[PDB]
């Protein structure tokens, strides 16, 4: 059949091809997501779960309130949806809506990082001890890997030395 | 008019996956390796997680369940998907802990990001209502444009000779007509200035004669012209008559979404000793010793230059695990290329001793035993 | 998402007659538990803990420093509701078996009464006072009293965040100061290195929190007032609370082995 | 016998215009402070601390498991009075000389605002937020934001020290501070007035926000001592 056209077909084409080929799905968000995540590349290191629980996650999303929503974490997507809302409902420009929503994203992330530091600090004031921090653990693993490199280097180094005796 | 099934996919979690952004820009003329590639400056793909129960089944909300050999066992479940379904009918994925945990490490240093300063240290926050601004208006004067960080036009000094020619013949050349109109608006306001003033004690902006003559008056003062041309093409100011002009505008946000702390003007109150002077030290590695006219050190996953100062001089195979020294991160910033450059500064002796005490590996306890 | 649930015996609409007015219970549980849960949800909105219960979050999110702030809300919500599930509309008569065992570990019901109450005021800080049932492989079941600072988990699987001693005034230069100091570092060094200071039975059955007492300011600062003049105050709050303890339910959780 | 000091500007009855009501202040200072003093008077009955001031008791009875109750009440009483000693009746303007130094240690006033308020909202356990001035290498006039948890004092002496005057001027790795501005977060000050904060309205957050508009900056500048470029 004639597949669904997700974008206006080229009106200039006189002899169009691939009429029975499904078209690409492009939304207005795609453009915004690309812009934001390019301005915040390290926002991709924040793990994001794409495993739907029941699919009823878009029923409690009201972007008129703010970035924080029920069921979804605070991520770049919330900024884009919030941006799109302001741009459409409040008749804002792409840049204007981008600035407002983006700035709210920062303040929410700042408190999150402040809690971690104040949490561990205050916890020790009353006799609270924790495990190995991620920094220490990371360094330990490098030791085990660096030592393995030393062995390989020593062997190959000796190999070349023995291989150099044959040149003469 | 969208169908109900099509309305659910728009808001689905999978459809939210951001497009693969271009990799960290490097020198256009180098000898990069093809078969083997090392970790990138900043992440390019979205990192994913799952529940402990769904991970034991290989379910990651993807096309198919991933294998359990390399996906289970680790503490932090992180994975990157290059292609949800490749030509081999397999989800081409790879571990995402390289960048996922590096962000957590950097966020454990508790250090904000500040705009670089030319060489009186002034660490100004990046998230401010005066500098961090992208939207603008045409009526805005040139001065405020320096504050901005996201320019639409390219950086001339950075562009290669080939890219420059293409830009001229595909972005600048087909804009003369529009540029002429831009001048008319300026000349129009100029006629209103005198009128408004004299009235205390705008025109239709259609004058094709003054425009041509107006540009002949600016041929002796090229400075004011470029100042005007920069506004019509949104070019980053280059000449001092300044900010991030040495390496150009930052391709990304000055913070690059790695840390959202505004300032570090706090004093971590230690339980026993009390409010400390400086921040807790951090142990770092030694890479590429001096004996290359500089030493590289690995501070929490990132590579930075060694402090301005044994250990750095020569390599020592006897040292097991490599040379590891304690050091305090003073200042962190993002360059134009997107790298996270750290101003690593030598740490103190007491700070290390205090910090090791909690770890339990301090040889001598300052508390109590220390008589002096 | 974690959602607030009703109270034991309709205390939200009526509240305990002689302990806490309905308005006080409203601000203490409905208007506070909701706040904590609202914050907790935002923290675990997209993590493995999105569907885990409070206790599971408490035990799991304990040693890891990076998630310390999540432990507080989760633990606080648990302890808070744990404190309301032991009251009763009318005072209950202490069970015989429980009554006997108490005297064998504390000497008398009043001896323990003044200990928990005394411990509360002694703390001079927000915390929870528990009643823990200790048990070891061969040692008989023995009860004891424990104090937890701010959000502190009495369970043995959350030993990292027990918070049983304020390091501010408990670590000085006096003989006790040095002693407390050594323990403070001994625990930190052991925990960090992964060593175990005190062996615990699998499943965390050595300690079972039976009864609790919320000494936070929000709970009693309204009904009993600041306490100036000794009329009411934090002291009276603890006293009145001792009359509504559902000793019947307390006996059930004790699960004392038949030895009479 | 320490007596209750009167409030700076008759706030006890009049109250702050938009920060706190007389009833709230009554329970926050008039009643609470008296409670601590009454309990403190019964602990120093005819002793060395009989005539000493609140500050002296803190430093003297500093980190002693035997004088715990003394330090607790003493430190709390002092901090409480100190917090109310920096509340102007109306919004006062910030001096130019102080406005300059804030921009050199934090970059902007809003940055300091979020940093101070942020630290309050992000502290689970009741405490105080202190704005102290210090001298650090590279910045003679350095302003820092520090939080004391529960009853902890901000003064340098109030911490453990070594020997060899035997006691050192500062604690291991510590420095000398001068408490300028404070912010009480205990439930007594904000709970009754602004409520629990359910729903993200009122609560502890709104309390800190309204506290930023009634700071007697004139007095803040006085205790800052911006003239003394070298403090020892």
């Amino acid at each position: 059949p004639y597949p669904i056209q997700h974008s206006p077909p080229n009106p200039r084409a006189r002899k169009p091809r691939n009429l029975f080929r499904p078209t690409k799905i492009v939304y207005p968000e795609d453009e915004l997501r690309r812009d934001f995540y390019r301005d915040h590349p390290w926002e991709l290191a924040r793990p994001r779960m794409i495993i739907e629980l029941d699919g009823k996650d878009a029923r409690f999303l009201d972007w008129s309130k703010g970035l924080r929503q029920r069921g979804i974490p605070l991520s770049g997507e919330s900024v884009v949806q919030r941006q799109l809302w302001l741009m459409e409902n409040q008749g804002m420009t792409k840049q204007e809506a981008y600035d407002k929503a983006r700035h709210e994203f920062y303040k929410l992330r700042q408190l999150e990082q402040m809690e971690r530091r104040i949490a561990v600090e205050e916890a020790r004031m009353v006799g609270g001890y924790f495990g190995k921090d991620l920094l220490t653990v990371g360094m330990e693993l490098e030791n085990k890997t660096y030592e393995s490199w030393k062995k390989w280097a020593t062997t190959e180094i000796a190999r070349q030395e023995s291989a150099r005796a044959s040149m003469y | 008019g969208v169908s109900p099934g099509g309305a659910l996919l728009r808001t689905s979690r999978m459809f939210s996956l951001p497009p693969v952004i271009p990799p960290p820009p490097g020198n256009k003329l180098q000898m990069i390796s093809e078969r083997a590639s090392a970790t990138e400056a900043y992440p390019t793909h979205q990192v994913l997680t799952t529940f402990e129960s769904s991970r034991s089944r290989g379910d990651w909300g993807l096309k198919r369940p991933l294998p359990l050999k390399s996906t289970t066992g680790t503490t932090y479940p992180m994975v990157k998907v290059k292609e949800m379904d490749s030509l081999e009918q397999i989800t081409d994925f790879t571990s995402g802990t390289q960048h996922g945990l590096t962000l957590k490490k950097f966020q454990a240093l508790n250090i904000p990001i500040s705009t670089p300063s030319e060489i009186r240290p002034v660490q100004r926050s990046v998230f401010e209502a005066d500098t961090d601004v992208t939207a603008f208006s045409p009526d805005e004067q040139i001065q405020e444009a320096e504050k901005r960080w996201k320019f639409s036009g390219p950086w001339l000094a950075g562009m290669t000779p080939g890219e420059f020619k293409e830009y001229l013949a595909k972005t600048v050349r087909p804009k003369r007509a529009e540029f002429r109109k831009f001048i008319q608006k300026k000349i129009a306001a100029q006629k209103t200035e005198a009128a408004n003033r004299e009235l205390q004690e705008k025109p239709e902006s259609i004058t094709d004669d003054e425009v041509t003559e107006y540009l002949r008056r600016l041929r002796n003062d090229n400075q004011v012209l470029y100042d005007l041309v920069g506004q019509f093409l949104d070019l980053a100011p280059l000449k001092p008559p300044s900010p991030y002009g040495g390496r150009g505008p930052p391709i990304t946000h000055p913070s690059a979404g790695i840390s959202y702390l505004r300032t570090a003007a706090y004093l971590n109150n230690h339980p026993i000793y009390g409010p400390q002077k400086s921040h807790p030290p951090v142990q770092a590695r030694v890479l590429k010793p001096r004996r290359g006219n500089d030493a590289k050190i690995g501070v929490a996953g990132f590579v930075a230059d060694g402090p301005l100062g044994s250990v750095m001089d020569k390599f020592d195979p006897s040292i097991e695990g490599g040379a590891k020294l304690w050091v305090n991160v003073d200042k962190a910033t993002v360059d134009s290329t997107g790298r996270v450059q750290l101003t690593v500064s030598d740490a103190k002796a007491t700070d290390v001793l205090i910090a090791k005490e909690l770890i339990g590996d301090a040889r001598e306890p300052i508390f109590g035993s220390a008589p002096k | 998402q974690h959602y607030l649930m009703p109270l034991r015996d309709n205390f939200e609409q009526e509240g305990i007659r002689n302990f806490l007015s309905p308005g006080s219970v409203n601000m203490a549980y409905t208007e506070y538990q909701t706040f904590i849960l609202e914050k907790l949800n935002a923290l675990v909105v997209g993590t493995d803990f999105e569907q885990k219960d409070t206790k599971s979050i408490v035990l799991a999110t304990a040693r890891d420093p990076e998630l310390a702030h999540v432990f507080n809300h989760a633990s606080m919500a648990h302890n808070n509701h744990f404190f309301f599930d032991h009251l009763s509309p009318v005072p209950v008569k202490m069970g015989d078996k429980l009554f006997y065992h108490i005297n064998e570990n504390f000497g008398s019901v009043d001896t323990l009464r003044d200990e928990m109450i005394g411990t509360a005021v002694s703390m001079f800080g927000p915390g929870f006072v528990w009643l823990v049932r200790t048990q070891l492989p061969g040692q008989p079941v023995a009860l004891r009293v424990m104090a937890t600072y701010l959000a502190g988990s009495p369970y043995p699987g959350a030993h990292w965040r027990r918070q049983e001693m304020d390091a501010q005034t408990s670590i000085g230069s006096s003989p006790q100061g040095l002693s407390n100091g050594q323990r403070f570092f001994e625990r930190s060094a052991a925990g960090f290195k992964g060593n175990k200071l005190e062996p615990t039975a699998p499943g965390g059955t050595d300690l079972i929190p039976i009864l609790c007492l919320n000494t936070w300011e929000y709970a009693w600062l309204r009904e009993y007032g600041t306490g100036v003049g000794g009329m009411g105050g934090k002291l009276a709050y603890a006293q009145s609370w001792w009359n509504m303890i559902d000793w019947a339910k307390v006996e059930e959780e004790a699960r004392l082995e038949t030895r009479i």
